[PDB]
């Protein structure tokens, strides 16, 4: 019985899913799509040619689809999660010589999720940096240090983290990160006397809960951020 | 004296940068000169395809060139980015043995395909890209010598990586990619 | 009739004007001054020697006046418009061997205007970065982002320019530059419900309307500026 | 009379004091400790071996004590005064072959003070940068520019210093550093008319009273800091 | 072997930096050594005038040196910054042909005096200036090979540019300007 | 040809970095090759002690190597960091004279032990340290030629300084210190 090309190549799945890390080296294998052709093996009737129909956000191209193997690799163009987090991609499988024609052939979709790495340094937005406390107070909010981070919200790559550089050797302040607003919450843990006129100014260093990516270290110089604190006087009597 | 091994001084397209590409899309200039126990190298890449010549429309770019050589120092073109062998500045009986131009396997051995090990096999430096508007951008260069075998037919490895990590893309249009000359030196194998 | 040096060299104009761009390469021709001597040609009686008498602001010297040709060039010292915008210069033309004497000779003035280039990155002065809107409001001022630029005031090299980096995918904000105060004016284009508690924080990138000079690119990394926005509750009833 | 090792090495002082500058080159001689042994000279009974018992803050080690000479040098690890200002160190002197045993031997203390250098650039903390004056006022506080500096408090390496970059060509402002709070105090020295609507915005450059250390120059680019100034209207009548 | 062409190791003032200046105000040390198909170069400039030695009282400086050579590789002193020819480390019958030391006109051709074209004719790098207080400042170096003819009597061009773009001037007083040695390599013309 | 003077290509521990240390704690690779009137150099250091291999647990590091040579270019091991003489790539009658490999005392003279003078005796450059997490840190390199005599028995001096001044330490654990290869060239003494 002589063969004829009477059935098209069909994908093993209507949707494929893979993941690749940000800043991946060129030609890094992301995933692989597959299809099958029931016609006579090792004949053009069964030679599949995998092609990319459309892509999102289309430009620029960071994925190359080996038409013979179906393997997807990363290009010489670097992936940046902060530029594009997820790629959704429509593929195609063709019969014969793999020539693109006006014929409607079977197509599936691919969804690549780009993995986030800590490659963005935190930054204080807090435009007015000055603490405020009253005399003879304890356990009060001195200030809230609002910090922005480009990396994946919620992750340890985004979560702000703090350390006193200088000024808290007296143990008058405690700092902790509010994971919901990403604010550094500093509070008084000691009463202060306005008349003694102690200088409670202090400096702090910002970073991420998780270490910074090797791509950005050394480019990051820990610069202490100064915070002045003003004290309120109160009528105390004799 | 049998002391210069190169691509020629102004080669035609001889190298493939883009993936899955079957024909050359770039011109690699590579010169390896013996000097005592070291080789002095000189390398520059020029784009020769629209893909290569629009890479600098992005602010984060990576260009990889890989050279794999056999036991007598000749290029293995199937796996290498460079599709034409290097030649001596003076002509051939048997073409010739270029083993004395290769990176020493004592100084730069082949090792376990374990990640992030043996950073003594790399040379790091910088060269530049002069944009069409004139802005000069630094390109970080990594040269890897030996270290990782790509297959069972290779004796020596030399790979080049040029990286751009700019705040703003150099170009907004196609422009001839040209990496400014990068010089480097390495400990050479015996002749 | 034998010649005598009985008339001085006189300039074709009481005032010369030229212009040269900032950061110009050394020996770049700016302009040329001229004078004439009616005495016997190609004799010392007619050899003019152009010299610089005084200069403003005098130091440092960035102009060399070829005494034989009158051509003015730029020196190996770079011109910076932000250092000095306009140079006013008094020149001199002498007879004979070009020897500087106590004799009062004719002098003119030169005015060089230094052309501005965009070689200075914008910077937010806005010391307290936080937006403010009420519930159920529309078309209101969220905040004004005050930005400073060293380049020529009014020019596209100075005019601030904005783009949302992240946080405005919902289309709740619109930004435009106030060309008179150089403020980024962000406003609400959508009502917000305080009780739904949507986070309307967002980030923005600053630049110049005109591209940056090739002298400064790559030295400029677009860093998104975070802006927190607080919402006011209002008694709404049932 | 035959010698016996019947008296221990004793230090010339119970406490030694020296000083070395920050960022000192490796093997730089800081100071030298000494001891004496009354036993027979040039015999093991009189060979002293100087050793470091303990150190503060112990880690990392930046001092090497030559056991034979007693000289103290700086290591290949750099000294940073902002990391540790003063080192207090307990030393030891041993008899014989210089073998560390459970024997209680004489010990003294060393106190090294690390000298401060200006290797830290000033930084404005002042989170809300905007001046405020009324119409028809003179000699009033426009704003206070709060600045932080890591270097030795009080010193010229820490003392803030200011210069107008642009905007004060009219001579409307005067600036001086308050050495106690390290604030740049800018004040009005000229009346302003609200109705004339002059723009009194200006820019200023921050630095240290003393020059910056050669370790940090060129890494410091003087960037003018913009300061907007708002004016208050007052009912003046006809 | 006829393989080193230079100024000598510690030349007297031989180069003019300042405009309109008629006599040397600086000492250029330049060494060009053949190595196979490349020349290895070494260059340093030392100031020898108050003008040159006060340039680093400014934060933005530019120092240009231009060398124009005839068809046999000898300096054309009228137009060049260097006022004395280079010499072989070994002495002269006819003085000699130094064409094999020149930058290749194949690798680095002469082209249209059009702006911002042919950036393959430049080598970019860095060297340093150590200030009197000890601060070390980077100097960006540009070497131009051939590219632009200055007139109809020149066969080869080699120009050097040292640029400083500091936040604060290195000096506040006169000090001997010294550029730290800059090495570079280029493809050479045939002998 | 009597043209390469070196440590060998993969030396055993031959150099002392730590103070008061009596035995080698590091492996210095140094190659000096003649090329016309210059020497081309190549240098890399690898740690071989826990002290050396934990230096990059700090963000500010300084590594000094000092080489003092006698009148025929041989190492004086008592005072030098390198405890074994250099050798010719080809073997010895009298061992040999290595004076032609030394830095010229004309180009780089010995001078007054006055601070901050004669900065023409330094070469400045950069090489790199690749951390265990992969981050690549620049190392500022200073090479001093001659300039300061250390005693009355030395004829030539060559010292190396590698400096790290990072915002954050490269390492938090012990790791093999490896400086990536640094190349440099200098004017050489006569043979
Ligand atoms: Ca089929
Ligand atoms: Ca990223
Ligand atoms: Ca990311
Ligand atoms: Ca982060
Ligand atoms: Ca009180
Ligand atoms: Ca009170
Ligand atoms: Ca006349
Ligand atoms: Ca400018
Ligand atoms: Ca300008
Ligand atoms: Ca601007
Ligand atoms: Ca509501
Ligand atoms: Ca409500
Ligand atoms: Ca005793
Ligand atoms: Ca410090
Ligand atoms: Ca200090
Ligand atoms: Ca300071
Ligand atoms: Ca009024
Ligand atoms: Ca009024």
């Amino acid at each position: 019985v002589l063969d004829i090309n009477d059935n098209e190549p069909v994908f093993t799945q209507d949707v494929f899913v893979g993941s690749v890390e940000e800043l991946s080296a060129a030609h890094t294998l992301v995933m692989k799509i597959n299809a099958t052709d029931a016609d006579e093996p090792n004949t053009l009737n069964s030679k599949i040619s995998y092609r990319i129909v459309s892509l999102e956000p289309a430009y620029p191209p960071v994925f190359y689809l080996n038409k013979d193997t179906g393997e997807i690799y990363t290009t010489s163009v670097t992936l940046d999660r902060e530029e594009h987090s997820s790629y959704t991609l429509t593929v195609e499988a063709r019969d014969g010589n793999g020539e693109v024609t006006d014929k409607p052939v079977k197509q599936a979709q691919v969804q690549i999720r780009i993995l986030d790495v800590n490659d963005n340094i935190p930054v204080v937005e807090n435009k007015v940096l000055e603490g405020m406390v009253e005399e003879n107070q304890v356990n009060v909010e001195v200030t809230r240090i609002k910090v922005f981070d480009a990396d994946e919200i919620g992750s340890d790559n985004w979560l702000a983290n703090f350390t006193f550089a200088s000024g808290n050797e007296g143990g008058y302040f405690h700092i902790e990160t509010d994971a919901q607003t990403n604010e550094g919450i500093v509070t008084l843990i000691k009463e202060v006397d306005y008349e003694e006129m102690k200088n409670l100014d202090f400096s702090v260093i910002v970073a991420n809960k998780a270490a910074f990516h090797k791509s950005i270290r050394s480019k990051y110089k820990p610069t202490p951020i100064p915070i002045k604190v003003k004290v309120k006087n109160v009528k105390e009597g004799i | 004296k049998n002391n210069t091994l190169w691509t020629g001084p102004k080669p035609e397209a001889n190298c493939i940068i883009e993936y899955g590409k079957q024909n050359p899309d770039s011109k690699l200039t590579l010169i390896l000169v013996k000097n005592g126990g070291i080789v002095n190298g000189y390398v520059t890449l020029m784009g020769a395809s629209d893909y290569v010549n629009t890479l600098f429309k992005n602010k984060n770019v990576s260009i990889n060139v890989e050279l794999y050589f056999d036991a007598t120092g000749h290029i293995l073109p199937d796996s290498s980015s460079l599709k034409t062998d290097l030649e001596l500045k003076y002509k051939q009986t048997a073409d010739f043995s270029a083993r004395g131009f290769m990176p020493s396997t004592t100084a730069y051995p082949f090792v376990l395909p374990n990640a992030g090990t043996h950073n003594e096999n790399y040379i790091f430096g910088q060269c530049y890209y002069k944009a069409s508007d004139g802005a000069l951008f630094p390109l970080e260069v990594t040269v890897m010598l030996n270290k990782r075998l790509p297959d069972s037919r290779t004796s020596y490895v030399m790979t080049f990586l040029w990286s751009l990590n700019a705040g703003l893309a150099p170009e907004t249009t196609q422009a001839t990619l040209i990496t400014s000359p990068f010089t480097f030196s390495y400990i050479r194998e015996d002749d």
